[PDB]
């Protein structure tokens, strides 16, 4: 049909953007006056609030996404065709796209804002308002969105089914190891060099000489 | 003003605070405020804080919604690190220049070592104005004056922004020129070679050439511009 | 007509637009990783207008820097022979800390960006990246590759640096600028004290402060630059693995 | 009937005899190497009723504590898909603790078992070994077995820990129970100061000391999980080498 | 004749939980009262004779029954029969059930109790009433069933013979770097783990699909 | 011909224990009384002078040797006769040989040396006299000496052209790493081992077993 379609990946660039658009938006208007005595009840309404809904709302959504994804898992999925693996392969590289910036929202935005947030109060508690947002709703998501795109990948692809790309896993994982090292030389997940390298394979693959040496020198 | 949390004995048995004072409770952007105030340092010592042979005054405030213009302690001018002695008193005071409009409450504030901060009493302060208006200013020993709110920053952007640019160019380069796909691909199969190989070396020789350039330069101007200039003042 | 791509054009229309999809997520992703890494190491150093110091500042930052340059490098230069790794990484940092420093540090609480301006990095990714375009070596790079990093950090600053070391008398005593900045700005949990910025030793002996600190930090980015590329290596692993 | 052995009984009477000797010979085994290992690290924490505090004791102890679990675990469920690890272990160290505490602190030198006795492990073992069983994955187990093994540490305790944290006024100062069995019972080498215990602190918030200290003890036991068990797998090694 | 003996275990463990029960008791009579201050002469004559006996009495019990072992050795031991490598393996697993208690009170019992008198005496020496149990006497012991349960695999069982099982290897020496971190993460030995694996192995291999499969499921 | 020359060795041997001899003499003499202050001009002209000079001149003469040896390398290796790549070998003996005495004087003597100075100043700079001599002085030289054996290895024996031994690699380049329980260089051990195999190789089971058991 197409290869490409993309049309999933902007619902998930625009719907993503905007949401932490308007939390980033919202917590300039009440992160200032209403989130800076924690004992008092403009905090409960504002920002309490907030954590208690996201923690069951991101859980449920996570396993919801893991879930449907085994369900819709293709049950033949050796035969998958040259088109329609290169077709599920765009895909993949989609939710990666989306991944990324998930990534780049929760590990250097929310993450260093909580830097300056430090330089700002003296702390009533660990559930400051960047730490909300950082540690129980950022993270959170796009630890969502790792273990879609590698769910996704595990019940579409044959590779990626009947295995455990170790990348992947790790990739996946990681993210319930950043609590550790520590509160807030290393152990990371740049695992993602591993999965695309994974994802390059099969593109090679998916070519004979034709595509491969000719039309690409 | 997260004080209610911090443990009660603690407060109780470290900082006593006294007669503690403020100018004005009410400024205008660029009106100057005064905190003011006296602190015993209690005689038991608590083993769970540091002694407070290394501590530090401060405005415990939301950020820089005051400029501090200065402070003192123990009758020094102390915008460095002081020791107290534990059983005696000391006195203190911090000129505070309003800078953010709205209303704020300032506190008086003292950090040990290793002990983390002890705050003291605070007091709302409505701020107005706008902070547009808010400026410093400040002397050089040179006699010239800058604001330092905005101080710098011009010559910052201008370092800092053109550099990345030339980064995500460099990037931009190489990436439509030799695709990732393409450079994977040639790179899978026998070469390589074919994605580099001078003379993709001799663009990198010359960018490399211009850079270490561009640094000598910017690096001699920057020299004459200041050829004065003093390490951090510390300890 | 070219399976399982129909045109010639349905072909290079799909690389050219997977090309995209990779060099973005692939940007941030190691932007994530590499500011996360960062931040929670080298600080603090980069935070602040003063604790950027002779001695510690110009050590501990090119040597926690070259981490990701070294491994990104391993990556796009082994499976790609593309010669932007280190720029890759730097540059991915870079915008990661400037949009927050702008975005929040100011924007939100309202810092000058005179006191939470970031540490330039580009010039020394840059060497590292030609070096390793030079030669093809990683280990040549490791060598005059990291020692290039090591020395240039504190040049390719001072440009933006200079400007606060200006001296001002306050009440009777020396500060720089910066100190100022520092001092003026009131950050509610930032004693001096904690800095971690030079305070004269007896050992010193010069006028020497910041040439010993930026070759110190270049042998030491030697080790740490094999240790990361190697780390690089083991990170585009495909294994596969049967079970859990 | 079944060569080598004879009848049906004679084989089925030996497997059912070795069965039992190996479980035995396993048994203790990892209670022995368990214990030391334990005893060593965790102290300390384990044997004085006024080293059991609110921060030190429940982060301390969950985090030495999985290390035998994860690996017994390693061998029982990869080899035999039998869920009961860590069971296998916690168990293993409480026996060889109580027995302990009661014929030798007790038996041999006379501390009353209130000052003398062990931290209690079994309610998490469980919780660690079902989530193996559940999900067939130590992943899983790594996460969400470690977190649970975590949480219910000072939980688990309360009930024989509560009796001795009733408040008592002594020489007109606050004692709790457990400080004066301590403070009673003379023990020669062990001077108040030596604790490692909670002391207070200013950037302690609340009213929380113990719920952040079981969430670390939660986060930090995933790693040491994860450790352990590729350890386990190690030492389940039936490599044969050529020389010493 | 019968490949399931046992006389011998029962041996070996009454043997020692006696030894023990006996040295438990003297320590109890002759800790309290005798072992507390080390300069008097009723220490010479209740404790320090311990510690000077047992050592070069471990000493040529260890070599004992490693050479003696040895020269036993079976010297055509690829020939074994089914019946008989099975008969030797339950030996085997014997020799693992006595070091299993070998261990139990070494490294649980006698070196816990040393934490007890630690809270006992301000120390006189390193030649404490516990310290020659625990060090220069149940580790010792442990450590020479050790080395027999090794040897005897060594020279009885095809596998062990020829070889070095690294498991093995590791149990038996392993032991002789207890001594060290400290004088008085980790690494241990929990290298029966591979042993019993090892054992486990030929057991499956001596019954033929009918024992295996049918017999047991 | 002959397989064992040995005069290119005596030529490095003599060329270095005397320059050495020299060094150690010039250091007796203006040590003592011309290195004790820095600050002083008698410092610029007998110690700063030392300095300035050795290093362009160990970079030039480190370059030299490898482009050098690379040029006349062998370009046809593999086509090398027993005999030849037997001469070839006791050649790099050689270099060994006086690779390994250029260690002993950069490792042990002016290393240990600087350890004696240290109690003779409190120190103007870390351009002391033993300084200069032990880093950049004989550090250098045995990194050259090095590069040396390596690069004609590389260049003239079937087996180290078209590969890159690992311990000798480690020999040539960990020399750039000593500036920063430890990690060293014995990685000779493999490289004399890489020797040994050549040499077991070429002699058949007539020499091998025979002439030698
Ligand atoms: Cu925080
Ligand atoms: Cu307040
Ligand atoms: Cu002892
Ligand atoms: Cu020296």
């Amino acid at each position: 049909e197409s290869v490409v379609d993309l049309r999933g990946m902007w619902i998930g660039l625009v719907l993503l953007n905007v949401f932490y658009l308007i939390v980033r938006i919202y917590e300039q208007v009440f992160g200032w006056r209403a989130g800076l005595d924690s004992f008092a009840p403009e905090f409960q309404t504002y920002w309490m609030s907030i954590l208690w809904t996201e923690i069951p709302l991101e859980l449920v959504s996570g396993l919801g996404l893991a879930g449907y994804l085994w369900k819709t898992r293709d049950r033949n999925v050796d035969a998958v065709t040259p088109r329609e693996e290169m077709r599920r392969l765009v895909v993949l590289v989609q939710w990666l796209v989306v991944y990324g910036i998930a990534i780049y929202w929760g590990a250097s935005f929310f993450t260093e804002q909580d830097g300056t947030w430090h330089m700002t109060v003296i702390r009533d508690t660990d559930f400051t308002p960047s730490h909300i947002i950082e540690f129980y709703m950022s993270y959170p998501i796009y630890s969502v969105i790792a273990v879609g795109a590698f769910f996704y990948a595990k019940t579409r692809i044959p590779y990626f089914a009947h295995g455990y790309s170790l990348a992947f896993l790790i990739v996946a994982i990681g993210p319930f190891m950043i609590i550790p090292n520590v509160g807030l030389f290393g152990w990371m997940a740049l695992g993602v060099f591993g999965v695309v390298l994974q994802i390059l394979m099969r593109i090679h693959a998916l070519v004979g000489k034709e595509g491969v040496k000719l039309l690409t020198e | 003003h997260g004080e209610k949390s911090q443990q009660a004995f603690l407060r109780m048995r470290t900082l006593n605070w006294y007669d503690v004072q403020w100018s004005k409770t009410t400024v205008n952007v660029n009106e100057e405020m005064v905190l003011s105030g006296k602190v015993h340092v209690f005689s038991a010592w608590p083993q769970a804080v540091a002694n407070p042979r290394v501590s530090f005054l401060n405005a415990g405030e939301p950020g820089p919604v005051l400029v501090r213009t200065a402070q003192f302690i123990g009758e020094q001018f102390a915008p460095r690190s002081v020791s107290l002695e534990i059983g005696k008193d000391y006195a203190f005071s911090i000129n505070l220049r309003g800078r953010r409009a709205g209303r704020w409450h300032v506190h008086a504030q003292i950090n040990v070592e290793g002990g983390g901060p002890i705050i003291g009493p605070g007091q709302w302060i409505e701020i107005k104005g706008d902070m547009k208006d808010f400026t410093d200013p400040v002397t050089l020993l040179d006699g010239s004056t800058v604001d330092l709110e905005h101080y710098g920053i011009s010559r910052v952007y201008a370092w800092h922004l053109p550099w990345m640019a030339v980064g995500a160019a460099w990037i931009f380069f190489w990436f439509v020129r030799k695709g990732i796909i393409t450079s994977y691909i040639r790179v899978a199969e026998g070469k390589a070679d074919d994605v580099i190989g001078d003379d993709d070396r001799r663009i990198g020789a010359i960018v490399l050439a211009l850079t270490i350039l561009a640094t000598i330069v910017g690096y001699a101007v920057t020299n004459s511009t200041f050829p004065r200039t003093i390490p951090l003042q510390a300890g | 007509a070219v399976g399982p791509f129909n045109s010639v054009a349905e072909a290079a229309g799909c690389v050219q637009t997977v090309d995209w999809m990779l060099l973005v997520l692939l940007f941030f992703a190691v932007l994530g990783g590499y500011h996360v890494h960062f931040m929670l190491t080298a600080g603090d150093w980069d935070f602040w207008v003063d604790w950027k110091d002779r001695r510690m500042w110009p050590t501990v930052v090119p040597i926690l820097g070259v981490t990701f340059c070294a491994a990104s490098q391993a990556f796009w230069w082994v499976n790609f022979r593309l010669p932007f790794g280190a720029v890759f990484a730097a540059l991915g940092l870079l915008i990661g800390e400037w949009i927050n420093r702008y975005v929040n540090f100011w924007g939100w609480t309202y810092f000058p960006i005179s006191l939470v301006f970031p540490s330039a990095l580009i010039v020394p990714a840059i060497w590292l990246d030609v070096i390793l375009l030079l030669s093809g070596s990683y280990v040549i790079t490791a060598v005059v590759g990291s020692l290039g990093w090591g020395l240039l950090f504190y040049p390719n600053n001072w440009p933006a640096i200079a400007a606060f070391h200006q001296a001002t008398e306050q009440h009777g005593q020396l500060m720089t600028l910066a100190d100022l900045i520092g001092f003026h700005f009131v950050r509610t949990s930032m004693p001096e004290y904690i800095r971690m910025v030079e305070r004269g030793t007896l050992r010193t002996f010069g006028k020497d402060v910041v040439p010993v600190a930026a070759f110190f930090s270049g042998f030491v980015s030697m080790m740490v630059y094999f240790l990361w590329w190697f780390m690089g290596r083991w990170y585009s692993t495909t294994k596969v693995i049967d079970t859990i």
